RNA sequence: AAGAACCUUACCUGGUCUUGACAUCCACGGAAGUUUUCAGAGAUGAGAAUGUGCCUUCGGGAACCGUGAGACAGGUGCUGC
RNA sequence: CCGGCCGGGAACUCAAAGGAGACUGCCAGUGAUAAACUGGAGGAAGGUGGGGAUGACGUCAAGUCAUCAUGGCCCUUACGACCAGGGCUACACACGUGCUACAAUGGCGCAUACAAAGAGAAGCGACCUCGCGAGAGCAAGCGGACCUCAUAAAGUGCGUCGUAGUCCGGAUUGGAGUCUGCAACUCGACUCCAUGAAGUCGGAAUCGCUAGUAAUCGUGGAUCAGAAUGCCACGGUGAAUAC
């Protein structure tokens, strides 16, 4: 399995996506949610999504 | 104007939210008994200013006490002036 | 069921004149009310001595009556013996309880004097 | 005292919002205090340069401004590098990536802006109000405009009693909402006084 | 056509099945005797739903939705009215003239600056 | 009425009020904070509120326990 | 099943950028389920014109908040590859579930 | 006043002022900061421990901190006639 | 699972975009052959449909130099500035606003209903357990038509109170949970158990309101660590009278 083990704080950057080129810092990570909540900038625009690692692709 | 106002509030914030908000939080948590006590006396060793009870939530580009509205950010007198200039967006009067 | 007051029940609630003897609150007379559970506004005749005997108990196991007297006369008095203001402060007779006596308070006051 | 503001009420219906973005509770005002920064700094920046409107976009990961100039020329300076000094300091007053847009406003009389800023220039260069006022009306009564009002206030040619003088041309229909009015007002910071300078002016119903 | 709740008066919406049959109210699932039955008011609110003079055979099981108890009795009438020139339009005169079809737009004038009500304000002191 | 998670002392007091009960000879105690419930301990003690330039001095006894330091102190002077 | 959740505070804005959406699954070549509205967040602020003393006279200013939801059935790579600054409207916040 | 327990918050006691709580320079030294002891009602001091990282065409530049004289501040002080 | 819960459907309530409709448009009468007025048909709405925003030239030298900016004047080893504490909360009396009422068209006790608007990330907090209770601990769902705040309150069906100072609620120091721990003494509220005053519908006078209004019944907001009967919104039943 590629990547199988699951870092909190790493940082991928999908080509793919509307994510690439963009560059931001995770200040707060909502282990309560149980999602993962990053200020994701998409489309040009930095709005807080849920994630979860089966959600997206690791790159 | 009101110049000392200004940098007390500086003052309680970066007190607050800066060096605290962990260590009196851990200490109010220590202070409530889950199963002369430690964590009221350091508690009290703690700077008052820390205390986010002291913060008075005021404005930006004046200082007003009063009327300020913590999602505009600023006084009434000043959200009136950049509602009627355009600033904010979205706030138009209402008249249902 | 008279104990150490003035007031009897009479074809009435016990509650009333309970709550009437100075020394106590209501929760002794719901407490009662629960303790019984039959309807009160029957006549007192054949007054029960278990009926007696549960409101003296109950009466001993808390605050026993005449204690409000007691405890304003050495709330006065003993401020007044060592000097301070608070028992002083009740002795005057206006609201120190967090209340606004500017122009309310009539109830302490009485009727205004002009 | 008593008049509402015609960009604020026709702000839905007519005139457009001047700064346009969206952003939630916990990031609004920290955002309009930076767009107030920026264009406070801008405005006394390039008082000198006549600008008329700044809107400010912010897509929520960048900014971009649009500054709405009579004379483009000195707002870009010479290569862009005034307006690129201009973007970088747009930059770490906002805190993110900047962009600068140069919108050009043709008739720079028939801007209310620009109108009560050099009539604000004149009252501080000692030139007289009512010729400020004539030349301001006849200029846009020339230039096509169906109205213009404009209200000076205030300390008007060094007197101890200050008055408002009202000057008025054309149609200026304030009531009615489906008609544009480009209202702006001025400060003019003379020495015996603050002279206030209001004018109003009525391009169509739309 | 199947007979059915229509029309709004104050905040409510009707969601009557009324269909041919004995009338007897039941309300989700549950009887006007259980629910209101010697409610008094519940009369005159019954009324109302009698008054399109086309209950006599129809049987009534009314959920209408939202809102005070009058505004859902004028809902189910406005209901059946609707629903009766859905069936025919010869009785949409008759309807008329008794005053039925119109809906009641009367609703809550709002709170206003300066005053304790919609119209209601503070006690004046001439002095 | 107040709290009962812990009855709460002025940290300043309960050392002061600490050492002139291991020392047994002090003079009043000059405090300007208030609002501390007094322990078994201040008992023997005279411990001075604050109110105005002037003094008052309050010698605690067995009964004043369970109330504050200033309820014995008047902040304001009437008729 | 991906669920695009696009806020502004103009209903033309809103419009526009939702019927780009829909534009864009209609020319990858997906079942398309409509643009619903969800309810508008009509947040009123009443805040005093007079600097020292009215109660009576007070304006009330709203910032309305509009929501629509697309939930397009089908997601396709080619739609992922084109959702690059797609909606380029500064007044439209956007949220993206899986 | 769309929030008087402190704060807010100006009126009564202690502490401080040529840089003041608050910006600009000119001069010198130190990273910024973190963790503590003691006195005291406390911004007040008097002490301790770790961090000289960020860099300059190093003839050393930083957001910064401490101090010194000047300019300078500052004022919810008066006049809305 | 007899909960739309689950397939389905989009038929309706709805949610929210765009249209239509209401203009004296038609008819009759009055009126000058005009404006208009008065009725009638159609119609959900009828003649500004209701409400709101909108406040003309000016007036009071009305208010704010305490929001800010600003001219002149003054303090500047203080009229700047920090901390502790205190006052803004006191009280012989008088009016201005609102609340609780003087009960029986009402309480009190069991059961059973029907809304709308809003807020929420240091924020909203279910379910379970422990408590008479305020609440505590465990704690899902949530940056929102989901989840939470939040099984509204009058309306009730049966009973009981049938002068009762009534659950109408006043009154110091307690017995308490909770807020921030500078800290509930001067100083928060909450079932507070604290003795159940007064007022048995109110003199001269006075105030608010022509239809969902008055009156009554409950709910949410903003300020905000907490602290409303004030302010800012929302719903229910529903008047009487204009000669």
């Amino acid at each position: 399995r590629p990547k199988t083990l699951f870092e909190p704080g790493e940082m991928v950057r999908v080509n793919d996506g509307p994510f690439a080129d963009f560059n931001g810092v995770v200040e707060e990570v909502d282990y309560e949610k149980s999602r993962l909540k990053v200020s994701v900038s998409i489309f040009g625009r930095a709005t807080p999504v849920e994630l979860d690692f089966s959600q997206v692709e690791k790159a | 104007a009101k110049q000392s106002m200004k940098a007390r509030e500086v003052k309680r914030v970066a007190l607050a939210d800066k060096y605290f908000a962990k260590r009196a939080e851990l200490k109010a948590i220590i202070s409530d008994v889950n199963a002369r006590w430690n964590a009221v006396l350091k508690l009290q060793t703690l700077p008052r200013d820390s205390s986010p009870s002291r913060q008075r939530n005021r404005c930006r580009q004046t200082g007003r006490p009063h009327g300020f509205l913590r999602k505009f950010g600023l006084s009434r007198i000043k959200v009136r002036e950049a509602a009627m200039r355009g600033e904010i967006p979205g706030l138009k009067k209402a008249s249902w | 069921a008279r104990i150490a007051g003035i007031n009897i029940p009479d074809h009435k609630h016990a509650v009333i004149a309970l709550t009437s003897i100075y020394g106590v609150g209501k929760t002794r007379s719901k407490a009662i009310l629960a303790a019984a559970g039959i309807a009160e506004d029957v006549k007192i005749s054949e007054l029960s001595e278990g009926q007696i005997d549960t409101l003296r108990d109950e009466v001993a196991k808390f605050v026993v009556e005449g204690d409000l007297r007691r405890e304003i006369s050495m709330s006065i008095k003993r401020l007044m013996d060592l000097g301070c203001y608070r028992g002083l402060r009740h002795r005057r007779g206006l609201p120190v309880r967090g209340q606004r006596t500017k122009t309310n308070a009539r109830t302490r006051k009485g009727p205004r004097k002009p | 005292g008593q008049k509402v503001h015609p960009n604020g009420i026709r702000l839905g219906i007519v005139k457009p919002w001047n700064s346009t973005w969206f952003a939630n509770t916990k990031e609004f005002a920290d955002n309009l205090d930076s767009d107030f920064k920026v264009r406070q700094y801008l405005t006394k920046e390039l008082a000198k340069a006549s600008v008329s409107r700044i809107v400010i976009e912010r897509p929520a990961k960048s900014i971009r401004v649009t500054i709405h100039t009579a004379r483009p020329g000195i707002v870009i300076g010479k290569k862009g590098e005034d307006v690129e000094k201009l973007r970088k300091v747009v930059a770490d007053i906002a805190g993110v990536p900047a962009q600068i847009n140069i919108a050009e406003v043709r008739k720079p009389e028939l801007d209310a802006k620009l109108v009560a800023d050099s009539i604000t220039s004149q009252l501080e260069r000692r030139v007289m109000f009512r010729r400020a006022m004539k030349r301001a009306v006849q200029n846009a009564m020339r230039l096509g405009a169906k109205g213009i009002k404009v209200e000076v206030s205030g300390r008007l040619g060094g007197a101890e009693i200050a008055r408002t003088e009202w000057y008025r041309e054309g149609r200026v229909p304030l009531h009615t909402l489906r008609a544009d009015i480009d209202y702006n007002t001025s400060e003019a910071h003379t020495t015996y006084g603050v002279i206030g300078v209001k004018v109003w002016i009525f391009k169509g119903e739309i | 056509n199947q007979y059915y709740g229509t029309g709004r008066r104050k905040s409510s919406a009707a969601r009557v099945f009324i269909k041919p049959g004995n009338g007897k109210i039941v309300i989700n699932q549950r009887s006007l005797e259980q629910y209101f039955g010697r409610e008094t008011a519940r009369m005159v609110v019954r009324q109302p739903l009698e008054l399109v003079d086309m209950v006599e055979k129809l049987d009534l099981y009314i959920t209408v939705k939202g809102g005070g108890i009058s505004g859902q009795a004028g809902a189910i009438r406005h209901g059946i009215t609707r629903a009766l020139m859905e069936y025919d339009e010869s009785l949409r005169s008759e309807l008329r003239k008794a005053g039925f079809v119109t809906r009641d737009a009367r609703q809550v004038e709002r709170k206003k600056v300066g005053l304790r009500k919609a119209r209601r304000r503070p006690q004046f002191s001439k002095r | 009425r107040s709290l009962k998670k812990g009855p709460f002392i002025d940290l300043h007091l309960l050392k002061k009020v600490e050492k002139a009960v291991e020392s047994g000879d002090k003079k009043p105690l000059r405090t300007w904070s208030r609002r501390s419930t007094i322990f078994p301990n201040m008992i023997g003690l005279t411990i001075a509120v604050h109110n105005g330039r002037q003094h008052v001095p309050v010698f605690v006894t067995d009964e004043m326990v369970g109330h504050k330091l200033g309820e014995f102190a008047p902040t304001r002077t009437y008729r | 099943r991906i669920r695009i959740r696009l806020k502004a505070f103009d209903h033309r804005l809103i419009d526009q950028a939702t019927a780009e959406i829909v534009e864009t699954a209609k020319r990858t070549g997906a079942q398309v389920r409509g643009p619903i509205p969800l309810p508008t967040r009509k947040e009123r602020f009443t805040v005093l014109i007079s600097p020292h003393v009215n109660k009576d006279a007070r304006d009330q200013y709203e910032i309305r908040t509009h929501l629509r939801l697309v939930d397009i059935v089908e997601p396709t790579e080619k739609t992922v590859d084109a959702l690059m600054r797609l909606d380029l409207a500064a007044g439209v916040d956007v949220q993206i579930s899986l």
